[PDB]
């Protein structure tokens, strides 16, 4: 019934509140990005052969990414 | 066999391009034409391949698509932003009159061009005959200009007119100022003893250029040909071949006399006492500073603009700070560069190749008495196509310049005592959503409260568009979704209704007035209801429900769609 009332825990309520976390937000440009201190190391043909283009990596790599559900967004 | 699945509908513009997305034990090949790969099955009728897509005399090789991504050593090739490259028409000639005092000048220009091409045949040696064909060397164009007919002279003439044309539009006027044959003695005045000015060298050539735009402009009808291909673009020996026979012309003619990006350490390696020393090397001499932060500078702002960096560029030879000064000399392409910062002393000394820079008033120093505040972090700004290499020590047989200057007077690297290489931290180019700071410009947000509303307020001199945003989004899994944007008056405006599972965020792009009081408010009358308020001069303000969506442009169309079958 309302745009509150519909992505918070209750909804059975007709009142037009504002919590404090509904804050506009702009799209910004000061923001920084972490580089990993280790990539997946592929290589790809190192022949180049006549029979295709060839890429392979077998050494698995993972990480851990933290999500904020609000924003829907991993890091 | 083939999917029961095509993205229709979808965003025609840009550069697409094969890619494969792989995490980990993976061997993948692909497959194209020719010497490159080799073709398993057939492809769709006249649909062609990659093999041919690559750009004639150029080594197709693979790389990865998204950057760097290349696990190597700190010899990493660090790089900013790129140039278009020219990844993706004729110059207008008729648009201006033919005067009538050079029309005799024309017809004798056309008449140099015609023989011209005539002895361009005697060269092979053709005969006079009444059949057209190439094989069989011969030419009925070998009658002069007294019985050759008008339409086929028309379309000789046509050529000259437009070559004329185009030598006139180039920016100058054009004013006044034996052989065995048939019959016919080509010989108008002599060729070889005149020598070609390069202005009119440069002329000709851009008329040969445009020539060639306008004939695979007519070609383009006619299928994927290096001729089809642009003059720029055409293989050098037919461009340098092209060249001379439109530029035989002009010897005749003068023969009778008619985004940068911003690289740094993690902020938690900051220092605040100790002699610390780094390198950075510079393949490419374009935009480039180097330098020591704060741990508050602004990865959008240039290195150096304001307090919270001091900076250092080559470009310019100077030294960026509040304000700039000349401090030092240029570099070259492939210089290595030395900054050294005594933060007990608070001195910073910059050593290009191992020189010591110099100021106008002989301080080898460039700054002097500032405050340690929160530390200072080693910093790049790398501008458009620029080539850069630091190196904060952990590498003394690689830190060249080091044991010459800096290790006899005190100086440590970076990151001598480190046994895990530093996270290197850049300036990313997604333009994500942040929340509205109390300390910034032109961007005021109020909160007031009947019904509740967010006002807003700015105040500044130069107008542009921002993206404004709610916090938390709706979403709507697995039942009827239907997005309806309905005016005061009536429910007159587009609709979209296609959402499986999709969190669309309420949001609206504004321009920005002197006076902005468009604002959001949370109302209700029947179900979920957002007014985005507005107020004078909205005409350009949209104001919508939107998912993830991070670009930074001013458009309303193209907005990157899809539609799947």
């Amino acid at each position: 019934p309302l745009s509150a009332g519909l992505f918070k825990s209750e909804h059975k309520n007709p009142v037009p509140q504002c919590p404090p976390r509904l804050h506009v937000q702009f799209l910004s440009h000061v923001l920084w990005s972490r580089m990993p201190n280790q990539f997946l190391k592929v290589d790809v043909s190192r022949i180049s052969e006549r029979q295709g283009w060839l890429v392979q990596c077998l050494d698995p790599l993972q990480f851990m990414s933290l999500h904020i559900p609000e924003e829907n967004r991993s890091v | 066999q083939p999917v029961q699945g095509m993205f229709e509908n979808f965003n025609i513009d840009g550069l697409f391009f094969p890619v494969v997305s792989f995490s980990a034990g993976i061997k993948v090949r692909f497959l194209l034409g020719g010497r490159h790969g080799e073709f398993k099955f057939l492809p769709p009728p006249g649909y062609a391949a990659c093999y041919e897509a690559v750009l004639p005399k150029e080594k197709l090789k693979v790389e990865h698509s998204r950057e760097y991504k290349q696990e190597r050593t700190y010899t990493r090739d660090l790089l900013g932003p790129t140039v278009s490259l020219t990844q993706a028409v004729p110059v207008d000639t008729s648009q201006i009159v033919l005067p009538p005092h050079l029309e005799r000048i024309r017809e004798r220009l056309a008449e140099n061009i015609h023989e011209l091409w005539v002895m361009n045949k005697i060269e092979l040696g053709w005969q006079y005959g009444p059949v057209r064909d190439d094989n069989k060397r011969q030419h009925p164009c070998l009658v002069e200009f007294c019985k050759l007919p008008e339409q086929e002279r028309n379309y000789n003439l046509q050529m000259s007119l437009e070559t004329l044309k185009t030598l006139l539009a180039l920016g100058c006027h054009v004013g006044i100022a034996y052989q065995l044959t048939s019959g016919y003695k080509p010989a108008p005045m002599d060729l070889s003893f005149i020598k070609l000015t390069p202005s009119q060298e440069a002329m000709v050539d851009k008329l040969a250029e445009n020539a060639h735009n306008v004939w695979a402009r007519d070609r383009i009808r006619q299928r994927r040909n290096p001729r089809l291909v642009p003059y720029t673009l055409l293989d050098d020996r037919t461009k340098k071949s092209n060249k001379d026979s439109l530029r035989e012309a002009v010897r005749t003619l003068l023969g009778y006399g008619y985004r940068f990006r911003i690289f740094r350490a993690e902020k938690t390696y900051a220092v605040k006492a100790g002699r610390w020393y780094f390198e950075f090397e510079a393949v490419t001499a374009g935009d480039m500073r180097v330098g020591w932060s704060r741990p508050g500078c602004q990865p959008d702002l240039e290195l150096g603009s304001d307090d919270r960096a001091f900076a250092f560029d080559g470009f310019k030879a100077q030294r960026w700070h509040q304000g700039n000064e000349h401090y030092g000399r240029s570099w070259q392409a492939g210089d290595v560069v030395g900054c050294m910062v005594d933060m007990n002393e608070h001195t910073m000394m910059f050593t290009l190749n191992g020189e010591i820079l110099l100021d106008d008033s002989g301080s080898e120093l460039a700054f002097k008495d500032f405050d340690v505040g929160d530390g200072f972090i080693p910093v790049c700004s790398l501008g458009v196509a620029q080539v850069g290499r630091m190196n904060f020590g952990k590498d003394v047989s690689t830190l060249k310049y080091f044991t010459i200057c800096g290790l006899q007077e005190g100086y440590e690297p970076f990151a001598v005592n480190t046994n895990r290489d530093i996270t290197m931290w850049l300036s990313k180019r997604l333009p994500q959503f942040l929340q509205v700071p109390s300390n910034h410009e032109h961007i005021e947000v109020t909160r007031i409260d009947k019904v509740t509303q967010k006002s807003f307020g700015s105040q500044n001199n130069n107008t542009d568009i921002m993206f404004y945003r709610l916090s938390m989004p709706i979403e709507c899994a697995x039942x009827x979704x239907x997005x309806x944007x309905x005016x005061x008056x009536x429910x007159x405006x587009x609709x979209x209704x296609x959402x499986x599972x999709x969190x669309x965020x309420d949001s609206d792009f504004e321009v920005l007035m002197k006076t902005a009081h468009g604002h959001l408010v949370p109302d209700r009358i029947d179900k979920d209801k957002e007014t985005p308020k507005p107020e004078f001069n909205n005409h350009k303000d949209y104001a919508q429900e939107k998912p993830s969506r991070l670009k930074q442009x001013x458009x309303x169309x193209x907005x990157x769609x899809x539609x799947x079958x």
